[PDB]
């Protein structure tokens, strides 16, 4: 039927995006009910970026210093507080298009959709995965700070990521919607580096199940392996360890296809030791690790949202 | 190499 | 920075999607003003698919045989006509959320976003290209017929594709919004096959410019080539001919990067004759041909929509 | 191999 990288349908969140301007600095905010959430570095200038003392700078700001615009409508700010690394601006009108929503903190290996926005207006939507080293591989230019990542379940939007910064190696770092950073990062223009990244084995296994379901079965061998023996090989190629919980999570796909998990492990082991010999899987010449098992089930079974 | 905080300038 | 496959922000289209049911057959429709557009095979049963005489079947249908539902609201149908391969159902209320819109017929090589829907509800959004053989490589299950492809320019939505069918090799075929099929296809469960597909050279050149802009410059050589000699090599590897118009279209990217088009042509020729030698470009081990020059400019310059 | 027209069911 095909297999593509699919983002959640947007719109419920776009009606929540606003522009926040503090002097010459401009970024994006998220308008829910009568509160606007935005990155606290909006109150800094260009000199402040080296070592900003956020408490001192925020003590000097009054409500009127914040210009919040929703398209054409100007919103009056009537209060402000700081929670960790996020600002909260109380405004005098509740957003009529506010959806049902939750705040969640995701685990490494989980995926989400990003809505890239500039000057309070959306530019595009794409899917990304949280890497084991707590970075994401996005596409972000200057002006994009405050863009958010989200998942949808029926009618409830789970917000999980707010964008803040770009790192030297061209990777990206941000916070949850409570203002705690993912990973060991700080909102400062200092020397920071991403640690060694690993490959999410369970996602690769999900992708091979997707390939089998779509009729690409050339890589299926006839052998089996043990978990410990598999993990001995996996460790050499910078793959994450497979746990018994992961095998249980892959259960529905295994039942659907009739291929035991340990057989897929044997086939992955052979792919790792021998390469692809010029062949492709699902149009790709590299192994893909950015599909969770839920992503595969959702796409291959056609789950919809109200 | 330092980090670039991706805020606007408007 | 970063480079990802980016879809247009949705929402303007989701408010236009409805469910159309004719007896036991159900699919999607597009509600604009007081007209609903849907595929005409909705009036067929399962036996009819082999050789449907559409005129005879449509003469036997009255307005009340069409059940149109927009979420919870039932809409009363008060007229119907057939234009080519599309049905037009006149309904008694105009859609209040109707956007500014145009109908366009795209050329092979152009890209667009697809909004996959089931039972009148959206499942996901993704980008695709019109292949030289007039197929697309989508992701569609049973129930997806009537989903539409679109582009956005500021505030105007250009609708260019309505989905109709799946082909043996797992490719997909449809019509424009005037009801004319792309390519030599018919809406019948008969033997049909996609012709030989070619690689869109200008899109590959755009992708190499994207790579250069993102700092992947290992493939740049020191030679140049002539257009005729390049097309002599290209023809051997099943690449489309490069025309002088294509060379002019690549002008802005060339100016931005300071690399003449003919130097990129020499580098592509070397990649074609020698392979990638285990290296990757932009995380990919194959050459990518689904980015137009406009896509690259848009993503790398950050164009937004109202 | 025949084509499959991808309509659904009620």
């Amino acid at each position: 039927s095909g297999f593509r990288k699919m983002a959640f349908p947007s719109g419920k969140v776009e009606g929540c995006m606003v522009q926040v301007t503090c002097g010459t600095t401009t970024l994006n905010g998220l308008w829910l009910d009568d509160v606007v959430y935005c990155p606290r570095h909006v109150i800094c200038t260009s000199e402040d970026m080296l070592n900003p003392n956020y408490e001192d700078l925020l003590i000097r700001k009054s409500n009127h210093n914040f210009l919040v615009q929703a398209g054409n409508v100007q919103l009056r700010v009537i209060g402000h507080s700081m929670q960790n690394c996020v600002l909260k601006l109380k405004v005098d009108t509740a957003n009529p298009k506010t959806p049902k929503y939750k705040f969640v903190r995701i685990q490494p290996g989980q995926t989400f959709s990003v809505l890239a926005c500039y000057n309070g207006s959306p530019s595009g939507v794409y899917q990304c995965a949280m890497r084991p080293n707590f970075t994401i591989k996005g596409s972000f230019l200057n002006g994009s700070a405050g863009s958010v990542g989200f998942n949808i379940d029926y009618d409830c939007v789970s917000f999980c990521y707010m964008h803040h910064m770009e790192l030297p190696t061209g990777v990206h770092a941000g916070t949850d919607l409570e203002g705690n950073f993912y990973g060991p990062f700080v909102d400062r223009q200092t020397a920071q580096a991403a640690g060694t990244d690993t490959t999410i084995t369970v996602n690769v296994l999900a992708w091979l199940y997707a390939a089998v379901i779509n009729g690409d079965r050339w890589f299926l061998n006839r052998f089996t392996t043990t978990l410990n023996d598999f993990n001995l090989v996996a460790m050499k190629y910078n793959y994450e360890p497979l746990t018994q919980d992961h095998v249980d999570i892959l259960g529905p796909l295994s039942a659907q296809t009739g291929i035991a998990v340990l057989d897929m492990c044997a086939s992955l082991k052979e792919l790792l030791q021998n390469g692809m010999n010029g062949r492709t899987i699902l149009g790709s010449a590299l192994l893909e690790d950015e599909f969770t098992p839920f992503d595969v089930v959702r796409q291959c079974s056609g789950v919809t949202f109200q | 190499a330092t980090v670039r905080l991706q805020a606007g300038n408007a």
